[PDB]
């Protein structure tokens, strides 16, 4: 259930201000080999950051 | 006794190598410092959660 927000394209390997389903932060988005399970939308660090 | 002394010395050095290469705890005093610092940082980061 998400608000009336228009999504844009995703740009990789550059510093961007991102918003994924309401989750925001600043960082570089890159390809990964992390095996998220079918029900896992987010992963976390030790600091509980994304 | 120069020959004896030199031989005992050389032997003693070989013993140092045998101890250091096999006993991990031999350098516990330095490893402990590293461990304390690692814990301090891990504690600091975990507090962010
Ligand atoms: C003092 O002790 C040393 C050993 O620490 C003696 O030297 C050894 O003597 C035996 C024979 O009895 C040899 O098989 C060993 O190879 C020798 N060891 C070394 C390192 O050379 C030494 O003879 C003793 N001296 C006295 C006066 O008793």
């Amino acid at each position: 259930v998400c608000g009336p927000k228009k999504s844009t394209n995703l740009v990789k390997n550059k510093c961007v201000n991102f918003n994924f389903n309401g989750l925001t932060g600043t960082g570089v988005l890159t390809e990964s080999n992390k095996k998220f399970l079918p029900f896992q939308q987010f992963g976390r660090d030790i600091a509980d950051t994304t | 006794n120069q020959k004896l002394i030199a031989n005992q010395f050389n032997s003693a050095i070989g013993k140092i190598q045998d101890s250091l290469s096999s006993t991990a705890s031999a350098l516990g005093k330095l490893q402990d410092v590293v461990n304390q610092n690692a814990q301090a940082l891990n504690t600091l980061v975990k507090q962010l959660s």
